[PDB]
RNA sequence: GAAUUUGGACAAACUUGGUCAUUUAGAGGAACUAAAAGUCGUAACAAGGUUUCCGUAGGUGAACCUGCGGAAGGAUCAUU
RNA sequence: ACCCACUCGGCACCUUACGAGAAAUCAAAGUCUUUGGGUUCUGGGGGGAGUAUGGUCGCAAGGCUGAAACUUAAAGGAAUUG
RNA sequence: GGAUAGUGGCCUACCAUGGUUUCAACGGGUAACGGGGAAUAAGGGUUCGAUUCCGGAGAGGGAGCCUGAGAAACGGCUACCACAUCCAAGGAAGGCAGCAGGCGCGCAAAUUACCCAAUCCUAAUUCAGGGAGGUAGUGACAAUAAAUAACGAUACAUGUAAUUGGAAUGAGUACAAUGUAAAUACCUUAACGAGGAACAAUUGGAGGGCAAGUCUGGUGCCAGCAGCCGCGGUAAUUCCAGCUCCAAUAGCGUAUAUUAAAGUUGUUGCAGUUAAAAAGCUCGUAGUUGAACUUUGGGCCCGGUUGCAACGGGGCCUUUC
RNA sequence: CUCUUAAGGUAGCCAAAUGCCUCGUCAUCUAAUUAGUGACGCGCAUGAAUGGAUUAACGAGAUUCCCACUGUCCCUAUCUA
């Protein structure tokens, strides 16, 4: 895959992974 | 110049920037950080001694084929289950499930030998008595 | 406890291990001088490099120069008395010019063949290793003993060893206990 | 796939040794490989062999 | 370490005293004495290695415990007493007095000298000090103090000692020009004339050194020791006279008995 | 002059709490790798059939698509 | 204003390369095994991964810093003929 | 001022607000005791150092203390914690990281042996004591030397054959004697103890790297080998074997670690346009680095070292100590 | 691949004060939990200023657990006005 929609996909996992990280505490 | 200092007080720097790109390095890095403790089911250390928990057969990687016959051997070390590849024509047979097995590396220092997946050790003793010495009819196992 | 016993390797392995001229040339070797293995040829090389190095840290020093002239003169000196670098070749420099080979030709095993005491080198070695030869005063066993070139002159058979004196053996002896009854009595 | 782990080496007729007189160990056998290679014995082919065919 | 070592391994002893190394695990420990642990030589180091008299420890003891052997006109009975520089060893049976001096190796020399010179013996003036009672007294290299001396004997001068009554016959002054035996460093056992004095306030005092030949060496004021002056020494020299050839006219000495 | 005894300093140790470190369990979630000639398409390499790529932003089963600015590593070294 | 010649500084360009380079090419990418003018920054096979974690900045998007386990005998560069 | 043997925030009282730090403090990690040293090494280096010597610390974890010159001692004591012995239940006694030895842990390490004769140590001491130490046992840690054969005859074309002969010896074994503290063993030796001298050498390999087989049989993408590249699918020089051959050899292989190879850590000495790598750009502190210039040049001596020369000095003058 | 709508519930969120079935299922909490919490989600009938999701602080709001504390209780007794 291209490494501009590598990183894209990257990040849309990362602020999936923020999100997950938040709701728990 | 060459991209370093070259003046005669300039060791400090000198010294700093060859310990900052030494941690390039896979030896120094690995031995640094100590991998072979923590990490590296052998606690840095050349054999370890096992009990045998499963026969098994994984096809070898292409382009090859003839499944290998490994056993999974749990350490009495530390605890861990390795899968051990056991080196002979044959040399199944004389290694039993549940079973002490000595094993050492696979001479690749991780990184599995040869087109057997995953596995990273060889069987080197069974029961007390050497692999190579129940291949040949030297010595035989004691009964288990 | 005890001062340590102080301990040295003799020889060292070639560092490729399978070089055909290198290993000609060692087979060649240890047929003309009757060598048991390869460790023989390397033992005499590393006898040989140590010898070198010591002679190429003295050359790089300056001549007259108190140390390169005191422990040059001793190497050549002790060369020389072996027998390895000849009596014309007193220079420092030939002793980086020598060989394998004269060293090998100062072995005992090499002097009792040249002497005419051995029919060959092999002779020669088992007549070592079973105390057939005495260097003076002495039976020496050791087909390697680097003979001093005073000793030359001395390389002659035991008052035992029954080639250069008193008894007549042991087999002989067997043999003639057995030849009295095949004579018939 | 176990229960093959035998499928050459026990089907193999066990053929037996060859019994010969022994080799001269040692000096003797560095003197044998000696003559063996540097009397010039009819082992050539052209340049060199140490195995017939 | 909780006290006063007791025990001295073998590689730890003096190196001058040409100790086997593989005969055993410890050396002789110089018990507390006039000299120095370093600077010392044990008598029985001197009798079973230096004169092959004993040949064991057991038979050094034997040889001490019948009043034989005798430091500086005392019996000494102790295996390992620790006799030094300038010390007289006379034993009456086998009847010779031996002077403790250093070879030019550095070692402490097989040095025979008749009675007549082994009556006295020479001492280094370590103090000069006022004691009790406002008596001068002088502290020698040996430990020895003498009372009443000589007003005019300073420090790094010698004293010729009688060692039968113990007191100052004559002295020798430290200047330049006198001959003087060195006791320590790299010019252990080298002898020489004083040319000059380096003072160093503070730091240590140094002194050059020129032997018989004209070589001249510097070397620290605690460890020469003055013996007279030139060509007249208030002692008997060893063999060789403190001139420390080289090693190769050393080899030539030796290359000369053919 | 023993038992005992007052007050000190030195203080083990325990309890509670705090803190740090290292192992470790965990429903579930989300990746990576390996193997697998599974499914879906064909995004890239030819102008790869919409040139590709970079940054950013949004969208879509998935590769990807699209806007804005940039690069040629372009498919143009070129219109006095 | 232009022409001619010179000059200093600049954007570049053309030819040739003593020279350099794996080559493409390069007046610097030269003056480098005949290796040292000064100095800063960066890299150490390919992935995992600019990921996880911690810190910090940011309103957020994100930026800066940044592993490891594990995996792999190639990946890659320039050029040649098809 | 107290306390100490003594200096000293060592402690106390009062007072001041200092002390360290990017030239890395402080904190964290160490599968870190430091060094002498060890391995490897063209040079430079890299790695290691629990361990024969020196220094330190500890005696299960802490703490306290008696005696004494010297201990915060542990084969001394006191207490607590954790272990743990005995017991007639009331009580009492402990500390192998001394020497052996056991368990446990593990990949991983020896005899519950003899002796003070040596080395030395200790005492009141020439005598006693010393698991310090020495001696032997186990021991392929490592190191040294180097048996497994040598020489004739016959046939065949210097070499081939279970064609044969006479010698030599120690591996062993063993009277003694030496050695030893008493032995053992070594050295020295009476007699014995070589003929497929069975008194029989192994460990790994034969595709390449890498020395050595299109040999024969077996297996048929199976079994397996293979550090890597690969070899195996009915034609296997690579697996299992036989024969033959190669390598090292009383040693050889395997695993891990490390060193060289690695100029793949680069100070010597790497690379950064495109292979990994020049910060988007500029300023800027620490750091590193930083133009040139001040007695040069004549002359006279003495004296060295090597072979009149060369090279090296020291001393005077020349505006000069 | 179909039928089909204006559009077919998107980002989120959930047995939630919204889930009938239902005391849903898994985990945690307890000896035991129709409670609480964390997850899951074809969700009778969640969901975007009819605001969605979240939120430090605040709350005589609703709720669960823990420590303390106690006559709430075991199991009652006694005293004063
Ligand atoms: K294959
Ligand atoms: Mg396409
Ligand atoms: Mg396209
Ligand atoms: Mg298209
Ligand atoms: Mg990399
Ligand atoms: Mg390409
Ligand atoms: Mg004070
Ligand atoms: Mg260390
Ligand atoms: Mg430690
Ligand atoms: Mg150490
Ligand atoms: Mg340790
Ligand atoms: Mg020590
Ligand atoms: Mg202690
Ligand atoms: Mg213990
Ligand atoms: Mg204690
Ligand atoms: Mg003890
Ligand atoms: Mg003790
Ligand atoms: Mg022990
Ligand atoms: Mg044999
Ligand atoms: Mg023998
Ligand atoms: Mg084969
Ligand atoms: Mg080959
Ligand atoms: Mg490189
Ligand atoms: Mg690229
Ligand atoms: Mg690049
Ligand atoms: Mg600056
Ligand atoms: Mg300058
Ligand atoms: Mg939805
Ligand atoms: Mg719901
Ligand atoms: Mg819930
Ligand atoms: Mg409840
Ligand atoms: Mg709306
Ligand atoms: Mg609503
Ligand atoms: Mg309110």
């Amino acid at each position: 895959m291209r490494a501009k929609w590598r990183k894209k996909r990257t990040r849309r996992l990362k602020r999936k992974r923020r999100k997950v990280r938040a709701r728990s505490k | 110049g060459k991209g370093k200092p070259r003046g005669l007080n300039s060791a400090r720097k000198l010294r700093v920037h060859r310990r900052n790109n030494r941690w390039a390095e896979n030896n120094y890095k690995k031995r640094l950080l100590g991998t072979a403790f923590k990490s590296s089911p052998f606690g840095g250390s050349s054999h370890a001694k096992g009990i045998v928990l499963e026969k098994l057969g994984i096809e070898s990687k292409q382009p090859n084929s003839a499944i290998r016959k490994c056993v999974r051997v749990q350490l009495i070390k530390n605890g861990k289950k390795v899968t051990a590849f056991v080196p002979n024509d044959g040399c199944l047979n004389f290694v039993d499930e549940n079973d002490e097995v000595l094993l050492a590396g696979f001479g690749r220092k991780g990184k599995a030998k040869g087109d057997i997946p995953g596995v990273r050790f060889k069987v080197v003793k069974v029961s007390g008595v050497s692999l190579l010495a129940l291949w040949k009819e030297k010595k035989e196992k004691p009964r288990s | 406890p005890r001062a340590p016993r102080t301990y040295s390797k003799t020889y060292s392995t070639p560092k490729r291990p399978y070089e055909s001229s290198r290993l000609d040339a060692e087979l060649k070797l240890a047929g003309e001088f009757g060598l048991k293995n390869k460790k023989e040829i390397y033992r005499i090389s590393f006898q040989l490099s140590k010898i070198r190095r010591a002679a190429r840290d003295l050359l790089t020093r300056d001549e007259k120069d108190p140390k390169r002239l005191f422990e040059g003169n001793a190497l050549i000196r002790r060369l020389v008395r072996v027998g390895v670098l000849s009596e014309d070749k007193k220079k420092l420099d030939y002793v980086l010019a020598l060989k394998v080979e004269d060293f090998l030709e100062r072995r005992l095993q090499t002097q009792v063949y040249k002497l005419g005491l051995a029919k060959s080198v092999h002779h020669a070695r088992v007549l070592i290793t079973q105390r057939h030869i005495a260097v003076g005063k002495q039976i020496v066993n050791i087909p390697s003993f680097m003979v001093r070139l005073d000793s030359e002159k001395h390389i002659d058979f035991a008052p035992t060893s029954p080639f250069g004196g008193a008894r007549p053996g042991r087999v002989a002896r067997r043999n003639a206990a057995r030849k009295a009854e095949a004579s018939g009595e | 796939s176990l229960a093959r782990a035998g499928k050459v080496k026990s089907q193999t007729p066990k053929v037996e040794k060859t019994e010969k007189p022994k080799k001269p160990k040692g000096r003797a056998y560095k003197r044998l490989l000696y003559t063996r290679r540097f009397v010039n014995v009819t082992l050539v082919n052209g340049k060199r062999r140490m195995n017939p065919g | 370490a909780r006290g006063p070592k007791k025990h001295l391994k073998r590689l730890a002893a003096p190196h001058h005293w040409l100790l086997d190394k593989l005969s055993g695990c410890y050396a002789p420990r110089p018990s507390a004495g006039p000299h120095k642990l370093r600077e010392s030589l044990p008598l029985i180091v001197f009798l079973r290695n230096r004169l092959k008299y004993a040949l064991n420890g057991r038979e050094v003891k034997a040889i001490l415990m019948q009043r034989h052997v005798k430091v500086d006109g005392k019996v000494r009975t102790d295996t390992t007493y620790p006799a030094g520089f300038m010390d007289v060893i006379t034993l009456d049976a086998t009847n010779e007095n031996f002077r403790l001096v250093y070879d030019v190796k550095g070692r402490f020399a097989v040095h025979r000298i008749t009675d007549e010179e082994a009556s006295y013996k020479l001492g280094k003036v370590k103090k000069v000090q006022l004691g009790k009672k406002g008596v001068p007294y002088v502290v020698t290299h040996d430990g020895r103090t003498i009372r009443y001396p000589d007003p005019n004997i300073k420090v790094n001068d010698t004293v010729k000692i009688d060692l039968a009554s113990g007191k100052i016959t004559d002295f020798i002054k430290f200047d330049a020009g006198k001959l003087v035996y060195v006791t320590g460093g790299r010019n252990l056992g080298r002898i020489g004339t004083i040319v000059h004095k380096e003072r160093h306030d503070g730091g240590f005092d140094l002194v050059h050194i020129k032997d018989s030949l004209d070589n001249t060496f510097v070397t620290r004021l605690n460890n020469v020791f003055v013996i007279g002056e030139q060509g007249k020494p208030y002692i008997s020299l060893p063999k060789g006279k403190g001139i420390k050839l080289s090693i190769a006219e050393e080899r030539d000495r030796r290359r000369a008995q053919q």
